């Protein structure tokens, strides 16, 4: 299976500043990889989908890079409304696997 | 920052090679001459001025004039304007008749032959019910034996009857500029040292070509486009001996090619309005046509060539030259026009020779032919009528197609030949700086800039 | 006095030159692409080689956000994967030749990309005029 | 809009059944996949089941763990989804979600989701 | 990688569906519609038709104020003379052969409707961006 | 609320009924064969691999195969380039001679006839003068009775002379993908029980159709397009007389048609690069050429087809067969094409049977006719050359054209009779799936959104 | 304020003179004549109902019709659909046979003289060696001496062997309908005293003009597009003597033209299906072929336009009438057509009178011509076939085509007279009304707006 | 009643009026510009010489900034060189007919200016769009 690790797996910064958040897999998912933010008491919401196009509604401040195994997701300034729980996603292969989630808190 | 983003750009110079479909550009000063005098003068387009030949500055292009395309379709248009301007004109059919040919009268010495024969026939008149008994004159390349007595009929009747020409349409070259299409580009390349293919490092591109005129020499070529400098032979894998070597030199040789005979015409009436020229008596004296070529500016032209062979050869190689050792009698011969009439000469006085490392005139015998089988189509003639009076013309010869012998030996000479071939590599002699390119726009950037909302 | 021959080049005149002195003139190479009984025939296929071959690039533009405005911002990004050169080279370095043949694998790739970023851009934009 | 709302969560015991439903709006029902994921309390997606869409061949995907145990069906024609569990244990424990994807080739992402609904199997 | 994606037919797929059901995929018939010595002239007679009656529509679309929109709102109010029918279903009820079998009466009315409540809006945008 | 507005909507599914020029799609395949050695091989479009034939679910559309358009400009331009592989051959009007005929020598019985005539005549030569007397072979559907001695003359030599056919081009069938241009859909009727007019409720839409053999039979129609389950039979007004009964069956019957004589060919030259190819001598015996069809199969089909037509007749009807009382050579004959020649038959040992509601063949005898009138136009015919050696073809009768018999009584029995006619009547079991709409987007709808400005 | 900007305006109302090829419009109702009984009934386009023949009010603009355009282009394509008609029919080249010709069987007074040869011949049946011997009749205008005896030949039989005419075909005139291309307009000028030249102060644009039939008459115009309220003369320089005058008269004058003979048909068949049609027996009387006008209208019509050329050649001007002092058979006469037969009258009853400034039926007496070089091109002619029975037409006489005399004296008589000349010249008679625009839309206006960003 | 043929004029009919009620239609003359064995070739040259210079016009447009816009304003100003009339009269006095012949000599000086004017200005978005 395709294992996601999301690191860092908690960060907390000071609303304004920006981050990268880091996907890497265990095989080559090159432009398979989906971003998702989950706030507190919410359903997941897409953020970012296969691994860089962005998505009409999710803000500009949202960015992603990556190819192969190695994937980032900037925020470039982060606002309080976007902190909560990070997912990223593969659908290279079955099953369908996510990554441990960056917790990002202010 | 790193947030690159697409941005397309439209109406973007890049180009690749194509092949489409290319038209004429007749000069404007040749449609005065009203209503077809000359082939293609009211069919296609009449010409531009000052063709917006512009400099590509730091621009290199991998040319090619052996893979290059429109050196087949201008010879494809060319056989179909040739071919165009013949069916208004009458066939000659009803010629296929049994003849009766005698010697001409002359002076008929053993060392000479009989270069014309008499062929007196029957033909019908306009009424289908008379038949008039005439008679004319013939050359010997157009009469064989029907096997007492002795009768002839034409060559050509078996397997192709063919067509009289024309005496309206005249055979002389104008130029011909050919133009690109809207979206194609014509590439020239500037470059005074420049052989076949290899990478042009000046360019510039035009419109319309410069005035190609369209002749007709199987060897020796004739009439156009002399080299910058020095005489730059050009061909494809030189160690290769069924690709011919075009060689083009830079000063002209000039030739004075002539048949003496007075060769007054008249005109039989086939049917209604189908007139047939025939030649009737010769006023004066049987002299053999000729050709003159200076001695002295022929044999230096081949001192050069025998230079410029070297370079690619090397040194201490000796070269020397022969007669086109076999072929048939359009191949084997310098086949051209003059003025109207259809020379066969013989090139074995100029082509024999040998060059080691280290005002008079020549003159070369030709002959005349007057049905003709140009290109060496399967079911095509022309019969070329008589001209009247003594015919003279003056045309500057301007490059060879020479052709190796194909050795197996560790030899030093390479007996070089003269060849013609296909036509074609007569006009890849002029299309050699030309290429024709695609305009292809919509190209695409990433530069810094998002397509706000 | 004023209007010189020097920089008012012609067709294909910056054709060696860089993309900062190309980009500046696209309009030359755009108006010379449609204007300008058996030899009528190769006239008219080459008029309806010539009008279908404009008509196809300006039907490949017209999917796209980008109608005839002729230079135009987009919203997919730059994969690195396809150049990975830096920016401050590649408006005086190369010349148009040398980037189509440094691109010229990756076209019809970032063709299917374009057509899918303005669609949805375009049913999101109509989700965002149906509400309001 | 693009409605999805499931129901049919509850307490079950180990070894029983219970049979999600998912009644979505808004959209061409029969064309899109649509799949269960759910999210363990500890906050852990794990992907369920699917089922594709018309246009994408119907059949079903279930992960190794689930497989003989879990069924994901649909009823296009009143535009619900469903999803039988059998063979419930603990571990099933977990908010389920219903999921909707995407177009084309660059939809096989989660586009949509549901509000969830809680399975406590002790 | 795993195609899971959603289709949605090809040509003429919906044509017998309901309008909240042929309004999705307007596109598909959209984009093929260009591109896909006598029989030469049967070629030529279908190119030029081809591209006649692709014209013709991009050029009554062209002069409205919808440029490439392919679905736009205008300004017209809808004479109930028309269709006279309930609004609430004839986006579900019906589908759009008795439509046009339903209107094509009142078609060249519109088409004028709409190109004076075009024109006359663009010389009041023009007088708008007069008077500043 | 009640302010509806106008909104219109680009791209739109809904079509009407139209007709437009439709062309070709040849198979790739067929493009190795150099330079038309069939008609239509380089002229137009090399196909598509995988036609799009996707479905149109939950429409119905009113088909018509009758009133059908479609069917007849693949009629017209089929007649078209049959004239235009008839241009560049050979017009063979010198051989109206008077001809002198004898039996061929043969086992002439008194019950027989001399099938084949002698026929030595005059000719020109290439040379207009003189004339040969040449020998020939000829069939007695070719000759008639200049009127002791015996005397012929050609039958054609009345009122139309016409070409000779070129040996490089051939008759056979190639299929042909007929296309829709850019714009306008082809509707394919997909339903398994479909008779001529009525809703398809299963279309689907197409761009190109499957591959259509043009062939040219009139009775027994071969090669093509058999029906689903059962035997089809479709027309217009049953209760007409005037109106044929194409019966469309589901299994092949396989036919064996051979001739087999040697039949050497010669050329005589008629003038200049005219030759003509004469059948001289023939190797072995003189036999009939024929055909042979299983009476297994053909009695189960004719029991197949007395029931499909009882479904329209009613039950308890004596329906019985009939061999086409009267008519010409080619409508009272199977007349068709096999390997370059021109067979006609006689069917009647098949159309003779008589049905009540309670390993051998079966061998027809075929004759051959050289020249040809398809279409039966007033001034044109076509001389067939002759082929070397024994032919032999085998092809699948498919579907038959029967007629009814116009009674005016109270009678129970429907002798039918069989009849070609036109043969656009063999297309028409072709193109009965096809039609032709013509796509109408920028549809306008009222809705409650306005343009913002 | 003084910052004005550039606006373009898209879809402006102006125009610029220009020419384009236009196309037909034949009406509808002429379709029913089944495959071209006369030529472009079939070839070219169905016309459109209501023409929206709409005013330009508050416009003028400068008409001409001696520089115009579309007198060249309708002649052009009429010549060219003249020979698409005679492509099809059978060449008669067979003919030029010498001729036996005697005196028609006739009370031959020694003031008439033969009009009608017998010319009894030989000619070559359908068989190429059989040759049978049949007669006919021919005109004296057809037959010239070979120089007892006496034998005779064709006339066109020198220079320009020329087809029959397929009874099929006729050659009536049908109303055309020229309609314009898409983006160009046709200005009409509706303005009821319009010369030649000069501003036209009320237009209006159709898009298909009115029907217009051609005729082919030299002098005395027919059958169409009379004038409104007086007579209109328009010249170019009325000052010069090269430039016809055509007369263009308001009410038109009825000319009743016949031929009383009976003159029965026959086939003779030349060859395979080459049937020729000879005039046979004459039964009744031979009797001259005459023209009829009323003397009082003729008369009246005359004192209208000597009274409207005092207009521009001032009063008290002797003006007198001539009868054309020289030239051809087709300009010294009113040569035209009737039924299918050509008539060459002689107007020197009519154009004969002098004017000063203070029941029965004129006769005029024509004569028969077969071969026709309508428009004198050179290789071609046209033999008429004859038609059965008494030949009667009815025609409207409506314009003249006169030309001054050149004097060089100070005289005051105008001897007129009459000449036909460029056929051109009828055809400015019906297309004097029409000039064709180019619609050129994007306008460019200032005002006080500017693209805010 | 409502609804008359005295101000609905037809094509090219209001040619002789002014300016300003010249432009009230201009679509007028402007849809009635596409649509409407030797001789079906002059239906093909006839064809296609008008779908190639309706084609030359929707470029020369479409290199400006107006697509299909039909009325647009631009930024070069009106110099007096070319005109020198005043404003209150050219739109209700002279007509455009006039107008052909009043500007001729300055067209392809002003077909030039608006190319510059429109490159330029495109320019200036991309160096505005660069920034944010
Ligand atoms: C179609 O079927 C008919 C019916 O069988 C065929 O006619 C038969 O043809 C065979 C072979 O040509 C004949 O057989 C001959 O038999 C003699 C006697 O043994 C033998 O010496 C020969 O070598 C030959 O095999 C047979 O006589 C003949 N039937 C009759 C009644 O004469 C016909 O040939 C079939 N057509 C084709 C194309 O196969
Ligand atoms: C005739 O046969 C058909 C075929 O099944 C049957 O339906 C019908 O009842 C039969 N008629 C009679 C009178 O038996």
């Amino acid at each position: 299976d395709v294992v996601l690790t999301q690191s860092p797996a908690t960060l907390s910064v000071t609303p304004g500043d920006s981050v990268s958040l880091s996907c890497r897999a265990s095989q080559t998912i090159s432009d398979n990889l989906h971003w998702y933010l989950q706030k507190s008491h919410e359903s997941p919401r897409l953020l970012i989908k296969y691994s860089s196009q962005s998505i009409s509604g999710i803000p500009s401040r949202f960015s992603g890079s990556g190819s192969g195994t190695d994937f980032t997701l900037n925020i470039n300034s982060v606002e309080t409304e976007d902190f909560g729980m990070y997912f990223c996603q593969q659908t290279n292969s079955w099953p369908l696997t996510f990554g441990a989630g960056t917790k990002l808190e202010l | 920052a790193e947030n690159l983003w697409v941005t397309v750009y439209y109406g973007v110079p890049v180009w690749k090679d194509a092949e489409t479909t290319l038209f004429c550009a007749s000069d404007a000063k040749a449609y005065e001459t009203e209503k077809h005098n000359v082939w293609a003068t009211h069919a296609c387009v009449p010409t531009d001025p000052n063709p917006q030949e512009i400099h590509l500055e730091n621009v290199t292009e991998e040319f090619n004039m052996w893979k290059n395309n429109m050196v087949e379709q201008m010879h494809t248009d060319i056989i179909s304007l040739w071919d165009q301007s013949l069916k208004p004109c009458v066939k000659l059919t009803p010629l296929c008749v049994t003849l009766q040919c005698t010697n001409v009268t002359n002076n008929i010495t053993d060392d000479m032959r009989g270069e014309l024969k008499n062929c007196s026939f029957n033909m019908t008149t306009e009424l289908r019910d008379k038949k008039q008994k005439v008679y004319s004159l013939f050359y010997r390349l157009d009469v064989v034996q029907i096997n007492s007595n002795k009768e002839y009929r034409l060559i050509n009747c078996n397997t192709s009857a063919c067509t009289q020409a024309c005496p309206k349409v005249s055979f002389e070259p104008i130029p011909i500029h050919y133009c690109a299409p809207a979206g194609f580009a014509i590439l020239k390349c500037k470059d005074k040292k420049f052989n076949g293919t290899g990478p042009c490092p000046s360019v510039s591109t035009v419109q319309c070509t410069h005035g190609i005129k369209p002749v007709v020499s199987t060897q020796l070529l004739l009439n156009g486009s002399l080299a910058e400098e020095e005489v730059m032979i050009r061909s494809e894998n030189i160690t290769n001996n069924a690709k011919n070597i075009l060689v083009q030199f830079n000063t002209p040789v000039q030739i004075n090619c002539t048949r003496p005979n007075n060769n007054t015409r008249k005109s039989i009436r086939i049917g209604p309005g189908q007139a047939f020229y025939a030649t009737g008596d010769i006023i004066g004296d049987i002299r053999q046509a000729h050709c003159n070529v200076s001695k002295a500016t022929w044999n230096e032209t081949l001192g050069k060539v025998v230079k410029q062979l070297r370079k690619h050869f090397g040194n201490n190689t000796i070269i020397r030259f022969a007669n086109s050792s076999g072929g048939d009698l359009e191949v084997t011969t310098h086949s051209f026009n003059c003025g109207g009439e259809f020379f066969y000469c013989n090139t074995s006085g100029l082509f024999n020779s040998t060059w080691i490392s280290n005002n008079d005139s020549i003159t070369l015998p030709c002959r005349i032919k007057q049905i003709i089988n140009m290109w060496q189509r399967i079911g095509q003639c022309m019969y070329a009528p008589p001209i009247q009076g003594v015919i003279r013309c003056v045309s500057n010869i301007t490059g060879l197609i020479l052709t190796r012998d194909g050795g197996s030996t560790n030899s030093t000479t390479e007996t070089f030949r003269p060849g013609g071939g296909d036509m074609r590599d007569n006009w890849r002699s002029e299309l050699y700086k030309y290429k024709v390119v695609k305009i292809e726009p919509l190209g695409v950037a990433p530069t810094r800039c998002k397509r706000r909302v | 006095a004023v209007g010189i021959g020097a920089v008012f080049l012609g067709f294909l005149g910056a054709a060696g030159s860089t993309m900062g002195a190309a980009s500046m003139t696209l309009t030359v190479q755009a108006r010379n692409l449609l204007s300008g009984t058996v030899w009528g025939i190769k006239q008219l296929q080459a008029r309806v080689l010539a009008v279908e071959r404009y008509l196809r690039d300006q039907q490949l533009l017209g999917i796209w956000g980008c109608s005839g405005k002729l230079i135009c911002c987009t919203n997919v990004p730059w994969n690195s994967s396809w150049s990975n050169r830096n920016l401050s080279e590649i408006w005086d370095n190369m010349t148009w030749l040398q980037w189509d043949k440094e691109i010229s694998n990756y076209t019809q790739i970032i063709y299917g990309l374009l057509e899918e970023s303005q669609n949805q851009q375009e049913k999101n934009e109509q989700d965002l005029l149906a509400l309001d | 809009e693009v409605m999805l709302v499931e129901s049919g969560g509850g307490l079950v015991k180990p070894g029983g059944s219970l049979k999600l439903s998912c009644e979505a709006s808004g959209f061409s029902f029969g064309f899109y996949s649509l799949s269960w994921v759910r999210q363990t309390p500890e906050k852990r997606l794990e992907w369920v089941a699917t089922i594709a869409g018309s246009g994408v061949g119907g059949q079903t995907y279930y992960p190794d763990s689930v497989k003989g145990r879990f069924t994901i069906s649909r009823d296009n024609a009143k535009n619900t989804l469903y999803l039988q569990m059998s063979s419930l244990r603990s571990e099933d424990t977990a908010v389920f979600y219903c999921a909707r994807h995407g177009e084309g080739k660059y939809g096989s992402n989660f586009a949509y989701w549901g509000q969830g609904t809680t399975l406590t199997v002790s």
